């Protein structure tokens, strides 16, 4: 069930993706997931 | 969705789940009204 | 004494020890952050990197953690440090397979 | 052959090998012969 | 190789049987209190 | 700055998720979920937009000076994309290999053509439309979807190239990539 | 909309019924 | 020499724990 | 096959029993403890 | 109610002030029955209200319309919702039952008899009347056997309940010849709880489920008659502590156990918890990843039987820990999967590569909504899938949610069992309020060293 | 060695992005005169137009040991890009001191680390002795008052 | 267990018993072997499981010997689901050639003493020339890993760093074996077969085999060793 997913949460009038501390944590988390199991993934989404 | 005969009552339906949570909170009002005896 | 083997026998020692443990822990971690202030970090275990360099078969959770730290650095500093103008392309940013 | 054990200052290993143990947990044998299974009685096993 | 399985199953049932009959065996009266 | 009040009960002005762009004789609806990036793979790239989530989902256009008057003068669309088989990325590994699995010998990446079109918008010049699934031995993103719309107006070929990983393509960037594809117009 | 207005008035009626009961029992005697 | 150092410190600390558990000073004042 | 394996992993074995001798010794151990407890019940 | 200084318990222990008041116990209990039935009826009304019929029914945040739909009440052949009137009438009947139950509960709490045995010997009880406790257990067990036999009546004589394993993608099927045999039912209850078999999450077919319901209904009814017509044995009365607090501890431990069980049921079952109505479980959507990718690259032209991945095992297929061929993704931890779209693709020895190449079915192919979205990710705040996925879809899997709510609350009920177990044992001993301050067991027995 | 000067295939001066203090490992990218990315050592090595062997950069040098031998073909250009990504390129002998390869700390760093830690520890010492001095009556004894 | 009775078992009965790893056999057939009718055959379902795994090692005294080993791999070693052909004449010469299927298997085994030897049990691109009694040939042997495989330092071949990320002052002419080569040149191995227990009515042959194939070269850092595999194979002729 994870925690809070606060990425893409703040937008402007034109709808641009406005960066946030949550987006900093999000990019850190995905930079964590890219080395997570370098060769044990054959398929894009991580479910198993 | 609700059937046609019950469609106008859907906003009245749309407030029920908080009532059980209000029951324990009413018990808290009870316990404060008896001044925690 | 019958559960854990050893027990407190003087409550002065008990309460002094429970005063002691958090103050000691915070002071030692403060000295650690003092160390990190000058970019002195406990990063490498030179024997571990040497043997992992000469042998592509040896690895540890430590080695996984070091490589994962490189991932955190590369994918986060790009927007975390705006003054660095880090326009690093995606093919130099490192990946696993399929992710 | 050309870097024999007695050239390495081996003091207690010759006395180990004189009564039977020749190979350790490292997968090597001092005679150079293909590694068998020591059992519990290897150099390091006897040491422990 | 199943001999290890038989031995460990026997000792596990032994310890579990000690537990089961130990708590079946009038356990709440093992108290210094008046009860 | 000037003082103007808050927006209370004043609705929202943007819900389609697309912003307009007007350039040097070209117009397209760039995604508002994407932001520009000065990542010029080819020196002929004039405009580029990339997703803030995953920059693999990126779009760019070029203005390459040419000699052919019409895109039909380039011949068949297969022979056209065989001419432009250098924007997909040539492998830097020349080592011999066969253990890639489901790929050609001594090769790492392969591209699958999944669509051809000669669509027409306002004047009569035909829009060469393609959809390329780029499969790699890495398997990153489960592949990438390459959608290319290229036409020539006067003497410059205007080649749209939106990129989309096969993961986000299934997640729902299909609608936005198709919107950019149908909005890439040359006036 | 009218749906929101009905939702809010029903919300107020169902939240204020309980304290009304305890206050009525406090002012109409006791045994609560 | 690396591994036996770690082994010795670990089993030594476990020995001090064992000795403190069973061969401690008997407790006084409560 | 290159080695002799138990080959009972899964297959819905009740209590993980694959040969009858294991169930018999389980019942024997429980019955032995039960006989000891029953004959030595009522404290005395 | 009453005050602290006479009951001995503070306000935050006030529900124990009615331990020795059977009438107030009845009032609180009937009021609680009203609360549970009220939540059931209300939520069934909401899940009727918030329904989108064209979508599959698991992305709307609905937990118990799958409970009605598992009974097959308004379910199409492939799984189409068809109608919502049975769900509506279920919710309204629950709401009316809640009103009558709540009225009875407040009546027995306020104006109901304060103590029960002075006027109703059939309803009054001291907490050492072991025979009448066994009578109450007999009554309740007869009720539970009646409920199980009610499910029997629905499965065999009322033409309901959906089987996911019917050919073509399942069907609502009236169950004929259910498997009630003691060998399979008991082997289903005494096996390992791990991925090799699964202890109680292993029921692959509804004949097996309904035969288990035969067994539980018959056993509860016969044990109800037994508990009514028998007296506790000396061994039971010595081993057990008989007080209302110990009874709480037993009930709390049991209900925590079945809570943990219900959590695992929701997490893994696709038979008694249809995936078409609940969303995919853990092993699926990942089996769906591997299945969609295998069919897609065998469609483009790349072979999969000779296709080898990065690590030497296979990008699209490998061999399982047992000699069967399984799917080659990272779903190789889920090789024990059984979902309605793999058995027609399941061969005895292997995965039957020629069957994969040719005998592929388009319902299996179109079973990609489980793959693409709806995997049992979903975050605390909705959003998409994995923790890095962005605000694109609003979904969470009800399987995940009513698994974690149940297991968390079952853990808290394990803690409550521990609390009342210890307090009941200490009170039956005589030191629930502490040590007697003048004659401690400490000073009476020998020092350690 | 000298200043590693990198040219593209058509001819323009690329500059190596230097490695800041925070980073144990920084990517090696050759960026344009203005500040555009033109080449990099790739991780995937299978996409785009930034890999060295197809961009065509050449390393020249203008310094002491190496002054006029330009390298363009082999992995020597990647090796010198990696070396110049740390600053100026130097030869080091690592056999005299059995030298390892990881970066050690300066005597300034050791001095400042030791003295900041000691200054904060002596803050504890000062606050403790101030406590003991101000509170000498309650540390020693008050005798039931 | 002949293939006819294997198909009649449900997927649950085989699950967890390991009989799927067992290749089908022939009991009603004959051992005449040369009796088989010549011509051209287009057979399917090459089943191939091993029975032993012995690894060749080199002593530093000059003789050739083999030794038994112990498998770290569980039941993933058989080959199942290929198709191919042989061109048989009256005398007995064949033209055996596989085409495509599960023609590889990841396996890890240790010699006595404790040395990891992983290998890819492949039979792919096998040409079969010779009589039914003994026909041999050569088969392509892939490396083991794809070129996208990563070492724990993150370096590699087609993708990776191919440089000393862990220690920045080591790039001289010493890590060439570890950094610069990264060879994935596929080797070649020899497998000798024998056809036994021939079937006349439905065309089923199930013999034994002995296959010489090199082990894994890992990343090319250390030379490969030879592993001989003895086992039993199966195929149905159509
Ligand atoms: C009679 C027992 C005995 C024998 C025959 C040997 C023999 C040997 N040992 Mg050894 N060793 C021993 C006991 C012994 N050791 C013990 C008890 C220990 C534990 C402390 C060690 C620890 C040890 C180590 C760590 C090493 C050796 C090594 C060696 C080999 C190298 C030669 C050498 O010893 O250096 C020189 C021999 C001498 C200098 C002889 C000393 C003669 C007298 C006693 C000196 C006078 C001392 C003086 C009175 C005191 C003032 C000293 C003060 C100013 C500091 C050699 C074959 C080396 C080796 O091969 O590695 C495996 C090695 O590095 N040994
Ligand atoms: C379970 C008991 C046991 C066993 C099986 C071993 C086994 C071994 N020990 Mg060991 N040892 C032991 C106990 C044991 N030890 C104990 C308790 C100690 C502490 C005192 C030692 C201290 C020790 C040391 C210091 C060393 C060994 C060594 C060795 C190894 C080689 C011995 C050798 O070849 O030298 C030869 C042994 C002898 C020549 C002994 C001869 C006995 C004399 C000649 C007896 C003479 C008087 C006698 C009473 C007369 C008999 C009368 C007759 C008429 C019957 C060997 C594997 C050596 C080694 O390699 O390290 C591992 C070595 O350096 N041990
Ligand atoms: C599951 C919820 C629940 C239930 C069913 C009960 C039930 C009961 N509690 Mg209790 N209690 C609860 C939660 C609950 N409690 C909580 C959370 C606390 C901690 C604050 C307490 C603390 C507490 C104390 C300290 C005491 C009780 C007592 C009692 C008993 C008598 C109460 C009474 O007569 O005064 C009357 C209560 C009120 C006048 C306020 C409630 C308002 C009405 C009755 C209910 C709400 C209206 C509702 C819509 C009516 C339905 C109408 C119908 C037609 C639909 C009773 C059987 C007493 C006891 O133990 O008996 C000796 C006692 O002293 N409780
Ligand atoms: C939830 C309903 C319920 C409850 C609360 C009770 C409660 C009780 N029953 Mg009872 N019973 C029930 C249902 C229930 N029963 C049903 C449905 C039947 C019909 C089959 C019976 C038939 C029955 C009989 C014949 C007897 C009791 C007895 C008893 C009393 C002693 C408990 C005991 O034997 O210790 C604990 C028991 C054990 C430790 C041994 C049980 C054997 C194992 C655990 C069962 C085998 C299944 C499997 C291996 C378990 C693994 C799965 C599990 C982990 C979930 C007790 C108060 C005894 C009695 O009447 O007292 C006078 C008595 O002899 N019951
Ligand atoms: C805030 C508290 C809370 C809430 C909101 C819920 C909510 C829910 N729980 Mg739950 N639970 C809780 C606390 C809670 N629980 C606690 C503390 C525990 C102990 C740890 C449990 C243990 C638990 C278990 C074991 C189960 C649930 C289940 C459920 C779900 C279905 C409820 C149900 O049908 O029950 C059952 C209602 C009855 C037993 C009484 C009615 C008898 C039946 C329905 C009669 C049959 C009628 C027939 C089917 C239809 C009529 C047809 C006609 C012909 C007669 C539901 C969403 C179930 C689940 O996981 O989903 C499948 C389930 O198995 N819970
Ligand atoms: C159906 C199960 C059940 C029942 C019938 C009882 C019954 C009783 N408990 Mg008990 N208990 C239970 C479960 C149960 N408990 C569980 C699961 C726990 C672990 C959390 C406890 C822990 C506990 C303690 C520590 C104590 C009792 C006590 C009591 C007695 C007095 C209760 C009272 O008036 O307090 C008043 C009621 C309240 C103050 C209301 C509490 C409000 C809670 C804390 C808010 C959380 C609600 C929230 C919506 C849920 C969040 C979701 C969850 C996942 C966190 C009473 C007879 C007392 C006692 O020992 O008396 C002898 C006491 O000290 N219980
Ligand atoms: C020049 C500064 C200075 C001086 C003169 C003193 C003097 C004194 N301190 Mg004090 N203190 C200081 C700084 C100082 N302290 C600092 C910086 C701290 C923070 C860590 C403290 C924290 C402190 C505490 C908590 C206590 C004292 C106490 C005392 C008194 C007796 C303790 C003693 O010395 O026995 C001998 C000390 C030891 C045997 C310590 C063991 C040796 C240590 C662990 C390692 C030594 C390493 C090496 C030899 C030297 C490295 C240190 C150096 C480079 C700075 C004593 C009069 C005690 C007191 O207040 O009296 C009531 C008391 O308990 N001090
Ligand atoms: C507390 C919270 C509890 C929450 C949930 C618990 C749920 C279920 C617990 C019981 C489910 C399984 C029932 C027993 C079946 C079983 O264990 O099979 C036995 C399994 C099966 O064992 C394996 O089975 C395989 C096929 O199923 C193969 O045959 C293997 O060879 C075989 O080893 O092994 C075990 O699980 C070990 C059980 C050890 C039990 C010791 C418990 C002692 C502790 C307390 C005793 C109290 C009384
Ligand atoms: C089956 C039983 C399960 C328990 C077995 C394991 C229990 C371990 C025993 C605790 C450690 C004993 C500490 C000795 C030190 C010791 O006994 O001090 C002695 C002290 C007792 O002091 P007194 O009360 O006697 O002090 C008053 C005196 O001044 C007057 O006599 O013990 C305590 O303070 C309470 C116990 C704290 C325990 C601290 C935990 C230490 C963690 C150890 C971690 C080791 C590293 C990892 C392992 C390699
Ligand atoms: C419906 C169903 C089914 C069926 C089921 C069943 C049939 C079940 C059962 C079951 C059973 C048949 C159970 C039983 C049990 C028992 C138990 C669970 C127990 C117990 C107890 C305890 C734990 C104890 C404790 C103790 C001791 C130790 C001794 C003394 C006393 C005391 C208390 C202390 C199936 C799956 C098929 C299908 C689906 C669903
Ligand atoms: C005693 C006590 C308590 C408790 C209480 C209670 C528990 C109560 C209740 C009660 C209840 C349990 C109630 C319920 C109910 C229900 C109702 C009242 C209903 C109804 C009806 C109607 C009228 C409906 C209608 C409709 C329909 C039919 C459908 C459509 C829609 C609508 C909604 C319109 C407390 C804790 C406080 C405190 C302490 C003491
Ligand atoms: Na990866």
């Amino acid at each position: 069930l994870n925690g809070f997913n606060f990425n893409q949460s703040v937008v402007d009038s034109n709808g641009r993706v406005l960066n946030t501390w949550a987006d900093i944590i999000n990019r850190a988390n995905l930079g964590m997931e890219v080395m997570h199991e370098r060769n044990a993934h054959n398929f894009p989404l991580d479910l198993a | 969705k609700l059937p046609e005969a019950y469609a106008p009552f859907s906003p009245i339906v749309d407030v029920l789940p908080i009532i059980p949570v209000l029951f324990i909170l009413l018990a808290f009002v009870w316990q404060a009204s008896v001044s925690f005896r | 004494s019958q559960i854990f083997g050893v027990a407190f026998s003087n409550k002065r020692w008990l309460h002094f020890f429970m005063l002691f443990v958090p103050v000691t822990g915070l002071w030692m971690s403060a000295l650690g952050v003092v160390g990190l202030a000058l970019n002195l970090r406990a990063y490498d275990f030179v024997s571990q990197e040497i043997r992992a360099a000469e042998d592509p078969e040896f690895e540890t959770f430590y080695t996984k953690n070091i490589l994962l730290n490189e991932g955190i650095r590369a994918w986060m500093a790009a927007q975390d440090q705006p003054h660095e103008k880090l326009t690093l392309p995606e093919e130099v940013l490192p990946r696993g397979n399929a992710l | 052959v050309l870097n024999p054990m007695w050239r390495q200052g081996m003091f207690v290993l010759p006395f180990l090998t004189r009564l039977g143990v020749t190979q350790s947990w490292g997968g090597w044998t001092i005679s150079g012969e293909t590694s068998s299974n020591p059992g519990i009685w290897s150099y390091e096993g006897a040491a422990a | 190789m199943l001999t290890l399985k038989i031995f460990v199953y026997t000792v596990v049932t032994f310890f579990v049987g000690l537990f089961i009959f130990g708590f079946l065996s009038n356990d709440p009266s093992r108290n210094p209190g008046k009860g | 700055a000037y003082g103007e009040g808050a927006n209370v009960f004043g609705r929202v002005t943007n819900k389609s998720g697309f912003v307009p762009y007007a350039g040097d004789s070209f117009a397209l609806l760039l995604p508002s979920k994407w932001n520009p990036s000065d990542e010029k793979e080819v020196d002929s790239i004039v405009l580029r937009y990339a997703d803030n989530f995953d920059a693999v989902n990126n779009v760019y256009v070029i203005a390459q000076d040419t000699d052919k008057s019409s895109i039909q003068d380039y011949g068949s669309p297969e022979e056209f994309i065989s001419q432009f088989g250098y924007l997909l990325g040539r492998q830097a590994w020349a080592g011999q290999t066969v253990s890639e699995g489901g790929f050609d010998a001594n090769k790492v990446s392969s591209a699958a053509l999944l669509g051809v079109a000669t669509e027409k918008d306002k004047k009569g010049k035909t829009y060469y439309k393609f959809e390329i699934l780029s499969r790699t031995a890495d398997g990153n993103e489960g592949g990438r979807h390459q959608l290319v719309k290229a036409t020539v107006s006067n003497g410059k070929l205007y080649l749209l190239k939106v990129q989309a990983g096969d993961k986000r393509w299934f997640k729902g960037t299909d609608k936005e990539c198709l919107g950019v594809l149908d909005s890439f117009t040359v006036v | 909309s009218l749906t929101l207005i009905l939702q809010l008035v029903a919300l107020f009626a169902v939240v204020a019924a309980g304290p009304l009961v305890v206050v009525l029992l406090s002012v109409r005697g006791g045994n609560l | 020499m690396e591994a036996l150092v770690y082994t010795f410190l670990l089993i030594g600390t476990l020995g001090i724990i064992f000795f403190s558990i069973f061969f401690r000073e008997p407790p006084r004042i409560a | 096959l290159v080695d002799d394996r138990m080959n009972g992993d899964g297959t819905g074995l009740p209590f993980g029993v694959n040969d009858g001798i294991l169930g018999w010794v389980i019942a024997g151990t429980l019955g032995t403890i039960w006989a000891i407890y029953f004959v030595s019940q009522k404290d005395l | 109610g009453r005050d602290q200084e006479t009951t001995g318990f503070a306000w935050w222990a006030g529900n124990a002030r009615l331990i020795n008041l059977s009438g107030k116990l009845l009032g609180a209990h009937v009021a609680h029955a009203g609360l549970i039935v009220f939540w059931a009826g209300a939520m069934n009304l909401f899940e009727v209200s918030h329904f989108v019929p064209e979508k599959p029914m698991y992305e709307q945040g609905l937990i118990l319309l799958p409970h009605i739909a598992t009974l097959g009440y308004g379910v199409g052949p492939g799984g189409e919702v068809l109608d919502t009137f049975p769900y509506f009438v279920s919710g309204v009947l629950h709401l009316i039952s809640s009103a009558v139950l709540g009225f009875g509960g407040v009546y027995h709490s306020l104006i109901g008899p304060e103590t029960l045995e002075e006027s109703y010997p059939f309803f009054g009880y001291v907490w050492k009347d072991k025979n009448k406790m066994t009578n109450i257990l007999g009554y309740h067990l007869i009720i539970l056997g009646c409920g199980a036999w009610l499910l029997v009546l629905k499965a065999l004589y009322f033409g309901g309940v959906y089987d996911t394993w019917a050919p073509g993608g399942g069907d609502v099927r009236i169950i004929s010849n259910p498997t009630t045999n003691a060998a399979i039912i008991f082997g289903y209850i005494v096996k390992s709880p791990f991925g090799g078999d699964g202890w109680i999450v292993s029921v692959d077919n509804l004949e097996d489920i309904i035969g288990g319901h035969i067994w539980i209904g018959t056993l509860c009814i016969l044990g109800g008659i037994w508990h009514i017509y028998t007296t506790p044995w000396p061994w039971a009365r010595r081993a057990f502590v008989w007080s209302g607090e110990a009874y709480l501890s037993y009930s709390l431990a049991a209900v925590s156990l079945m809570g943990f069980t219900a959590c695992c049921f929701a997490w893994f079952n696709n038979t008694a918890y249809p995936s078409e109505f609940y969303g995919p479980t853990g092993p699926e959507a990942s089996q769906a990843q591997a299945f969609t990718f295998l069919v897609r690259d065998q469609r483009l032209g790349a072979n999969v039987a000779s296709a080898q991945g990065p690590t030497g095992l296979g990008k699209y297929l490998m061999r399982s820990p047992t000699g069967e061929i399984i799917f080659g993704g990272e779903t190789m931890r889920f090789w024990d999967f059984r979902g309605p779209w793999v058995e027609p693709l399941r061969g005895p020895s292997g995965l039957d590569l020629v069957k994969l190449k040719n005998d592929i079915q388009p319902w299996q192919e179109r079973r990609a909504a489980e793959y693409m979205t709806h995997a049992p990710l979903g975050s605390l705040n909705s959003v998409g899938g994995v923790a890095t996925e962005i605000n694109a879809v609003n979904f969470v899997s009800p399987r995940s949610w009513l698994a974690t709510s149940h297991f968390c609350l079952g853990f808290f009920f394990f803690v409550g069992h521990l609390w009342h177990a210890g307090r009941a044992r200490a009170a039956a001993a005589g030191f629930e309020k502490g040590i007697d301050r003048v004659d401690e067991p400490v000073l009476s027995m020998r020092p350690l060293d | 060695l000298g200043h590693a000067s990198f040219k593209d295939q058509e001819g323009r001066e690329l500059f190596v992005r230097r490695m800041p203090t925070f980073f144990e490992t920084f990517p090696v990218v050759l960026i344009d005169k203005d500040g555009v990315v033109r080449a990099d050592v790739p991780f995937r090595k299978a996409e785009s137009k930034y890999s060295i062997e197809q961009v065509g950069v050449s390393v020249t040098f203008y310094g002491g040991e190496l002054n006029g031998l330009t390298f363009t073909d082999p992995s020597t250009v990647k090796k010198y890009a990696r070396k110049a990504q740390l600053g100026e390129i130097f030869e080091f002998d690592r056999s005299t001191l059995q030298s390892d390869g990881v970066f050690r700390s300066s005597p300034r760093g050791w001095f400042t680390f030791g003295h900041l830690s000691f200054a904060l520890l002596f803050f504890f010492g000062h606050i403790w002795h101030g406590s003991r001095t101000i509170f000498r009556d309650v540390f020693a004894g008050i005798d039931e008052d | 267990l002949t293939y006819d009775e294997l198909q009649g078992l449900t997927y649950l009965q085989v699950k967890g018993t390991g009989i799927a790893n067992t290749c089908p056999v022939v009991e009603q057939g004959t051992s005449n072997v040369r009796e088989l009718k010549p011509g051209d055959y287009k057979l399917e379902k090459f089943c191939m499981e091993p029975t032993s795994f012995t690894v060749k090692e080199e002593d530093a005294k000059g003789r050739e010997e083999f030794v038994k080993t112990k498998l770290l791999t569980r039941l993933t070693y058989g080959l199942d689901g290929m198709n191919g052909s042989m061109k048989i004449n009256n005398d007995g010469s064949v033209e055996f050639r596989e085409d495509e299927g599960l023609d590889y298997a990841a396996t890890t085994v240790k010699l006595p003493g404790g040395e990891y030897v992983p290998f890819l049990f492949t039979i792919k691109e096998f040409d079969g020339k010779g009589t039914l009694d003994s026909f041999s040939g050569d088969f392509l042997v892939p490396s083991y890993r794809g070129s996208t495989f990563l070492d724990p330092k993150g370096r590699g071949g087609a993708t990776g760093y191919d440089n000393a990320i862990a220690l920045p002052a080591k790039a001289d002419a010493d890590e060439i074996q570890r950094l610069n080569n990264k060879s994935y040149t596929p080797g070649k191995g020899s497998a000798v077969f024998s056809v036994a227990k021939v079937d006349t009515e439905t065309g089923e042959i199930a013999g034994v085999f002995e296959s010489i194939q090199p082990s894994d070269t890992e990343m090319g850092a250390h030379p490969a060793k030879d592993i001989k595999i003895t086992g039993l194979w199966y195929g149905q002729l159509t």
